């Protein structure tokens, strides 16, 4: 069922009229010539295309992979956007601000405004932002730039009472047949560490999950000292607009104890030292206990030693493929996760995945703690096996090649 | 709802009749067409319907779809695998050396390495299902028993007495004490219930004795009412006091005991008359109510069927007949009437099956009658010997419930073994078990073990499944769930499985 | 609601919710099924039809913030606009009656 | 040709997502629960035919009663001189059809035959009448996935709310070995339970709801020797299992009344 | 490239003359430089893995 065979298939009509009519010609110059090979060439696209919309293979799939996606989870993802709020702007007096005025911040902004406003002469007022895209960005801490100006209203200020949604990303297959073996959910009373897993992982904004637990006392093979039945969950989240939804749907799908981290353990990122605080739940129990950390953030730092090759291949075109690899967008290899053993094997041989033909002769690659300077030249391995209190990153900076 | 065709063989025409060739390649093309397109079609269909899905690939497919590893299953033992062929008896012990061993899986030795590998597709099918139940079913005790017996059993009911498969009882135990006690007795009349509330059976007379004993009845007056005397043949029980009575043709009469009245407030009365081997192969019966609402009966002497019956109130419960040896049966009737006016019993015999107990005969017909006996329940009980007066027997009093000792009021006579059913120490007896013995002086007795439970089991967060061995399950399977890497059996966080 | 008629295979294009809506319905085999199109380019292609399911099944496809359209029965092109009706729900009413279905 | 083959590879071009029927949707529903076939007749035994002499009643006869249901007859038996014989019956329509227990009509007669009757010792064979067709078998997987929506208090606050009678109910859980509202410390990780009534006229209905809802690790033994009533010491004497089990043991208290 | 979902630790690589007996576990290097006229031959049982 998984291939089709048409190296036979000739034979099959060119015997088919020998036995059909007489035993005639069947040759390539006569009349028959033509009907033999469309009853062929139209027999090999049937049987091609019928076993193409069989598989249905959770691999392989595509398109109609959403519905073998549907039959367990909910759903993939949205399209929505950046929708921002409580800005303000340094202006003059009796400005009548403009609608859909673009303030365009240095990392790619291109912010739009969402409803109109005149100024005082107080001298700042307030405005609404939205994002011209519809992916998952930031705005920097201080003001940048504007584009649209009334050459009075002098430049837009980004505070810190300001709030900042974040939206999703489309949908990618490739990006679904990765996060299909997590998000899958179950259907008793919801109280698995899977079923956990699943659901957490199911959370917008939220980039990857981390959860193990006890069963025995004491410690546990997986990190963790302290308390004796405890429950580690450690959520990678980029952000909860929802901040007691990222906590709600941990309590909605949890059954026995949560710990901070395993209950005493140092060196992680607790949200807080007491409780998260679930608002209610709707069983009329006031049963406020759930308690997660976030990773401590890394860096990343990549370098390479590429020959030559067969192409023309640019230099800056290899620091782009590293990235993907880090952010997960490749088809097969998850990406860069909590525990993600950074090697130079996994790393500087996927980079091959896409850009072949060039000759590798050296990479070796290493890391150090986030917003610190860069290691020294002999400070390079080809591994850095990562513990589970946390994950590293790649930026584009980091990457260094040389074409020796 | 229009019809549609898409038939290959509409291109033939009336015109085509005597055509070998074009008919010959259009047929071919047809044929081709339902090989390849319909044909394929319904096969896959079936290899992806998963219940009785063998072939190998949709199995591997299920568990891609399902995601556990594959490295524990034994794909096929096709001839695709190393060292199978149709001679295969190459660089292989063929008998000139060595015995080879023969009970073994087709293919070769080397196959299947490892006590983890199973290798029989049916619990791959079993586990499968099972491990999707996991990964979808999170943690609810009913549900996944209930899931286990619906894949395991195909929702058929089970054995006890083979200590089948359940999940557990988790920390929770089963029972204490003994509690919905029932003892069952074997004697000469077969299985019998006892209760620990005395019974009462208001028949006047155990026996008849003579005509001026119980009266007879004939409304038409057309000839003698059937007469009542004692004769001597073989009781069941030991002696000889049997009676007679014979209908003569002509002559519509019934005997009827005098019974006091009324006998409750319209429940359940559970009327008896042992049957006797007699001249004609039915007996017939009538349980009387305010006119007109009577239920009435017959019983199969030779077959053991009950045949004629009839409401004419809401009066009719049930009816049974049930065996003896020896030529000897025990017929029963049950009334339930939304009135309480049960005013008197009748008896008579009849020719046929579906005669009534008020129809005429065409000749004369005998037949025998011993021990009756009416009571207030559903249940037949002990037969009691009444004279005068109804007499009231309880058998029985639980005298230590949690050390599970009864105590009997008068002392069992020798041969008279003792059943016991319900729930004790934990267990269940749903079939009888002894704990008796009969030798004629004894009145204490101790109750026997059931088929036992594991009851306690405490320990909050423990959990651990249990399994019988008439279900013959390998064994390999018992080692393969024993993982959690592999993940394929329903659980909730904090608590650990064992298979056993 | 969409004005239908009997017809074994027909097509609908009308500008609902603010955006430009295209629906073939045509007959096959024994089921209907229909193709979607929203603003001139394709959403999904032979969509079974049955009654109350929606037929758009994905969420990147009905709404970010759109409507859907759904079936109050098992469609029967000849009984269409007699006892059979199609209806399109906006955002707001969808999200409720979706809400519901569970 | 290739428009049939087209139109057969765009029939089955989505199967997996359960909007699916005829035949393929039965083996998606199958992987939970669910019912099918389902279609039979109300097949009968020991039949009462008063009629003639040593005649035959001939087989697919036709068979009436009062609110006028169409019964066939099976078998074709002779006729003893007493005026009784039985006879086995099948339905028209392959339904659970009821047979009021009414004395027959007849609509296709035989000589010296009349009078089809009733009789207590007839066996009443009920059939499944195609009860999940394709809809309500997706309602049934709906209901069933909302049922596995809800986890431990939530299941037992509906299900216990789905009993008749009941008004309220208070749900805890401990969570630690400390007190969080109530000085439930008796053991470590229980789960309490309180429930208002208007008599708890079914006890044992109120013990399967409860015990309907398990988390299979978790004790519910709970008390202070101060808090709510228990309503019984050792046991709450559940029912033992609907599915292949036996007797489990759950425990559940109830309010003190206050008089304002 | 031909397997995807795979981490991998560690791979070294040694070359050796044609017909020698295996070397030692030191024999292993990074990367072997081979001359214009020498051509390199794997074959199925000299690759060896290691599950750890």
């Amino acid at each position: 069922v998984a291939d089709t065979a048409d190296v036979l298939s000739d034979v099959e009509a060119e015997f088919r009229a020998a036995l059909g009519a007489n035993i005639n010609l069947a040759a390539s110059t006569p009349q028959g010539s033509l009907v033999a090979a469309e009853a062929i060439a139209r027999s090999s696209v049937m049987r091609n295309e019928a076993r193409i919309a069989n598989t249905i293979n959770p691999n392989v799939s595509f398109g109609t992979f959403l519905d073998a996606i549907c039959a367990l989870m909910g759903i993939e993802r949205g399209s929505d956007l950046s929708t921002f709020g409580y800005g303000v702007q340094v202006t003059g007096r009796s400005q009548t601000r403009i609608s859909t005025g673009s303030r365009v911040q240095t990392p790619a902004g291109a912010i739009f405004t969402v409803m109109s406003d005149v100024t005082i002469p107080a001298g700042g007022v307030a405005t609404i932002d939205i994002k011209s895209q519809e992916y998952g960005n930031i705005p920097l801490p201080v003001g940048n730039l504007i584009i649209i100006d009334g050459t009075i209203g002098w430049s837009g200020a980004k505070v810190i009472a300001s709030t900042r949604v974040d939206p999703g990303s489309r949908q990618m297959s490739d990006a679904e047949l990765k996060n299909a073996r997590v998000n899958r959910l179950a259907i008793q009373g919801r109280n698995s560490t899977m079923a956990i897993k699943a659901y957490v992982s199911a959370v917008p904004n939220v980039t990857s999950v981390n959860v193990i637990e006890n069963n025995t006392g004491a410690v546990q093979v997986v990190n963790g000292v302290s308390f004796t039945l405890p429950y580690a969950v450690w959520v990678c989240v980029a952000g909860n607009p929802d901040k007691q939804a990222v906590a709600d749907a941990l309590w909605a799908a949890h059954n026995g104890g949560t710990p901070w981290d395993y209950g005493a353990t140092n060196n992680g990122v607790p949200v807080d030292g007491p409780n998260g605080v679930p608002v209610r739940d709707p069983a009329s129990g006031r049963k406020y206990v759930v308690k997660w950390t976030t990773p401590i953030m890394y860096d990343g730092y990549v370098n390479v030693t590429v020959q030559q090759g067969s192409s023309s291949v640019a230099p800056e075109a290899i620091q782009n493929a590293v990235v993907n690899y880090a952010q997960g967008k490749v088809e097969g290899e998850e990406g860069l996760v909590v525990g993600a053993s950074l090697s130079a094997f996994e790393v500087a041989g996927a980079i091959a995945r896409e850009i072949p033909g060039i000759y590798i002769k050296l990479c070796q690659v290493a890391c150090v703690a986030a917003g610190s300077p860069a290691p020294a030249p002999g400070d390079f391995t080809s591994e850095y096996v990562m513990s589970a209190f946390g994950q590293a990153t790649i930026s584009v900076g980091n990457v260094r090649v040389t074409f020796v | 709802l229009p019809a549609y065709n898409s038939d290959i063989q509409q291109a033939l025409k009336w015109l085509h009749n005597q055509a070998p060739g074009i008919t010959g390649l259009i047929q071919r093309k047809a044929q081709w067409y339902d090989r390849f397109s319909r044909q394929f079609w319904a096969n896959w269909e079936r290899d992806v319907f998963h219940l009785k899905t063998a072939n190998p690939f949709g199995l591997m497919v299920w568990c891609i779809i399902l995601g556990t590893p594959s490295k524990g299953f034994g794909l096929y033992p096709k001839n695709s695998s190393w060292a199978f062929g149709r001679l295969r008896q190459n660089f292989i012990y063929s008998g000139t050396q060595v015995p080879p061993p023969a009970d073994a899986s087709p293919g070769g030795n080397f196959y299947g390495g490892g006590n983890a590998e199973i290798l029989n597709l049916d619990e791959i099918r079993k586990v499968l299902q099972l491990r999707y139940v996991a990964l979808i079913s999170n943690g609810s005790i009913a549900y996944i028993n209930r899931m286990l017996r619906y894949i395991f059993n195909d929702d058929e009911p089970w054995d006890e007495a083979t200590g089948l498969y359940f999940y557990l009882m988790d920390s929770t135990g089963e029972n204490g004490p003994v509690e919905n006690l029932a003892v069952y007795r074997k004697d000469w009349e077969g299985m019998v219930l006892l209760s620990s509330s005395p019974r009462t059976n208001h028949v006047l007379t155990s026996t008849p004795a003579s005509d001026a004993d119980w009266p007879g009845v004939d409304p038409a007056a057309s000839g003698i009412p059937v007469t009542v005397e004692t004769a001597s043949a073989t009781a069941p029980d030991g002696s000889a006091t049997v009676c007679k009575l014979t209908k003569p043709a002509g002559s519509t009469a019934y005997v009827s005991a005098p019974i006091d009245g009324p006998l409750g407030s319209g429940s359940t009365v559970t009327f008896s008359f042992f049957a006797k081997a007699g001249s004609t192969r039915f007996i017939a019966i009538q349980s009387a109510a305010d006119f007109p609402s009577r239920a009435d009966a017959v019983f199969d002497l030779d077959s053991g069927n009950v045949i004629s019956d009839q409401m004419l109130d809401s009066s009719v419960v049930s009816a049974r007949m049930i065996r003896l040896e020896n030529g000897w049966w025990r017929c029963v009737l049950t009334t339930k009437t939304v009135s309480s006016s049960f005013r008197a019993a009748y008896v008579a015999p009849a020719e046929t099956n579906f005669s009534w107990i008020d129809s005429n005969s065409s000749a004369a017909i005998d037949v025998l009658i011993w021990g009756a006996q009416i009571e207030l329940g559903d249940t037949p009980t002990g037969y009691l010997k009444t004279t005068g007066a109804p007499v009231t027997i309880t058998d029985y009093v639980l005298q230590n419930a949690q050390t599970g000792t009864v105590k009997f009021t008068q002392p069992l006579p020798t041969g008279v073994e003792a059943y016991w059913t319900g729930d004790w120490k934990g267990g269940t007896a749903a079939e009888p078990a002894r704990f008796a013995v009969g030798n004629g002086t004894q009145d204490t007795f101790t109750l026997s073990d059931p088929a036992y439970i594991g009851l306690p089991t405490s320990g909050a967060f423990k959990l651990e499944y249990r399994v019988g061995p008439a279900l013959n399950l390998s064994p390999q399977l018992i080692n393969l769930m024993n993982d959690r890497a592999v993940g394929i059996m329903p659980t909730c966080a904090g608590c650990d499985v064992k298979v056993i | 609601k969409i004005p239908l008629t009997a017809v074994p295979n027909q097509a609908i294009s009308f500008n609902a919710g603010s955006s430009y809506w295209k629906i073939r319905l045509y007959q096959n085999m024994d089921m209907m099924n229909a193709d979607i199109s929203r603003d001139g380019v394709i959403v999904c292609h032979g969509v079974r039809c049955f009654g109350g399911i929606p037929l758009l099944q994905y969420s990147h496809q009905y709404r970010p913030d759109y409507g859907n359209f759904v079936f109050d029965r098992d469609a029967d092109w000849t009984l269409f606009g007699d006892g059979i009706n199609l209806f399109y729900l906006d955002g707001a009413e969808f999200a409720e009656y979706q809400a519901l279905a569970t």
